[PDB]
């Protein structure tokens, strides 16, 4: 269906199928050769260059090489650049080099790359689509939010650029504004609006505001497999991890962890209450907008397997105690932490991003009234010097209501059915 | 911005290619 062969370039045609043909036989040496020979005797052939980079792309994947992807992705450039290039050609050879750059975690690149695109496709919707993804992935959400208003002023009903739009207003607390375009979005059944993401902003969006639709939402979700249930609504899973909401520490199999949090919990309070007394500035607000309202926050010891050397500085008979469990010290999905919750707080129902952790608490300071947190449909209190574990991917809710501060620490343990080489190989959360 | 608690970044994970 697509024109990729220029003037010139249908007067080669044998020469670029023969080769073409190398390639999908999966002889990607001969197939690289043979191209590099047509981009040889024909330097100014578009189709020639783009056999070259595909060849490249297919021997980046054989080889699992970042290298001779790179060159690659040089390779749609040089397609870019040449006379006379059919449009169908030069769309297909830039927006695979961006969206190769971005594998790559090129972000900058690929919005580069994007951006020449819009300019060389003005009325290409979908491209104008991409270049908000590519904002999105490099956090810049204003340029996303400018990008899909510009898309929704010439098309209003483009359903990629509504989820994405309300995405966006979601994770700015705009939660009435982001609803609309959250459920028309997904409603649409536009390519792209299928996506377990705004399944799960839609849900919670209208939780917060009271809306009784939010479970049919997360219902659908389930039914359409981005969720492993209406309760556990994680989005980076391992399926099949024994999911249940509360778990004892004999169920965990991490008993000596829990002994020694529990023998030696006077310690860790005492060196948390120190640094609320003398280094205050280390406990940093919560800011993942999970709050309705009050005051909450975090002391971070380690995050994604990684110990913070001066966290320690400020815990180091806890951080010297928790270096003997690497089940958490190296679970790269999850956190160690100190967490102060003051009275009048309301932390919204909310979900991990990961069925691959379990969460420990330790209780610290627990006032004797007004404190509690629940899980699924299961709601604890916390005791001084004992541990709580949930399964923070389901759905979790917190109360301060009590009349003095109730501080915790919170351990992440890797899911205990997690082999060795899933913990090695997992990607850092 | 990090997934610590929630699910509010557009991706939770990095890109760092094979
Ligand atoms: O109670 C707390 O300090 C934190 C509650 C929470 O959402 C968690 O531990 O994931
Ligand atoms: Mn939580």
């Amino acid at each position: 269906k697509p024109k990729l062969l220029n003037k010139f370039d249908k007067t080669i045609k044998a020469e670029l199928d023969a080769a073409e043909k190398l390639r999908k036989r999966g002889k990607i040496e001969e197939a690289v050769n043979a191209f590099k020979e047509l981009v040889r005797k024909y330097p100014q052939s578009p189709r020639a260059r783009y056999g070259k980079a595909q060849c490249e792309d297919d021997l980046a994947e054989k080889r699992r090489s970042n290298e001779v992807l790179r060159g690659a992705i040089e390779t749609y450039q040089e397609v870019a650049s040449l006379p006379d290039v059919p449009a169908d050609l030069l769309k297909l050879s830039l927006k695979r080099r961006s969206d190769r750059q971005q594998f790559l975690g090129h972000m900058r690149g690929s919005l580069l790359t994007l951006q020449r695109l819009v300019q060389l496709f003005p009325n290409d919707t979908s491209l104008k689509n991409d270049l908000g993804v590519g904002y999105l992935l490099i956090g810049d959400n204003d340029n996303a939010k400018k990008v899909y208003e510009e898309v929704l002023s010439v098309t209003p009903n483009d359903g990629f650029a509504k989820v994405h739009y309300g995405f966006i207003l979601k994770a700015q607390n705009k939660i009435a504004e982001s609803i609309p375009y959250l459920k028309e979005g997904i409603e649409s059944g536009d390519p792209g609006t299928d996506d377990g993401r705004f399944y799960f902003h839609l849900g919670d969006a209208m939780q917060r505001v009271g809306n009784k639709e939010a479970y049919k939402w997360y219902e659908l979700g389930h039914k359409r497999g981005h969720f492993a249930s209406v309760w556990q609504r994680s989005l980076y899973n391992v399926n099949g991890l024994k999911a249940q909401p509360w778990w004892t520490p004999k169920e965990t199999g991490y008993t000596e962890l829990v002994k020694s949090l529990e023998r030696n919990w006077k310690l860790i309070r005492d060196e948390g209450l120190a640094v609320m007394d003398k280094a205050k500035g280390l406990f940093l607000p919560e800011d993942e907008n999970l709050r309705e309202k009050g005051d909450w926050s975090q002391f971070t010891l380690w995050q994604q397997g990684r110990r913070n050397e001066n966290a320690c500085k400020g815990a180091p008979k806890t951080c010297t105690l928790l270096e003997k469990f690497p089940e958490t010290t190296g679970c790269r999905r999850g956190q160690i932490k100190y967490s102060i919750m003051h009275p009048g707080t309301h932390v919204w129902p909310h979900t991990g991003p990961t069925n691959c952790r379990l969460r420990m608490h330790l209780g610290l300071v627990i006032p004797k009234e007004g404190c509690k947190i629940r899980c699924a449909n299961e709601t604890k209190t916390w005791e001084e010097g004992k541990v709580l574990i949930f399964d923070d991917s389901f759905e979790h809710e917190v109360w301060q209501d009590a009349s003095s501060f109730r501080l915790i620490f919170i351990v992440d343990v890797w899911h205990p059915e997690l082999t060795p080489q899933q913990r090695r190989s997992l990607p850092a959360i | 911005g990090k997934c610590k608690d929630g699910l509010g970044e557009y991706t939770c994970t990095s890109l760092e290619g094979f």
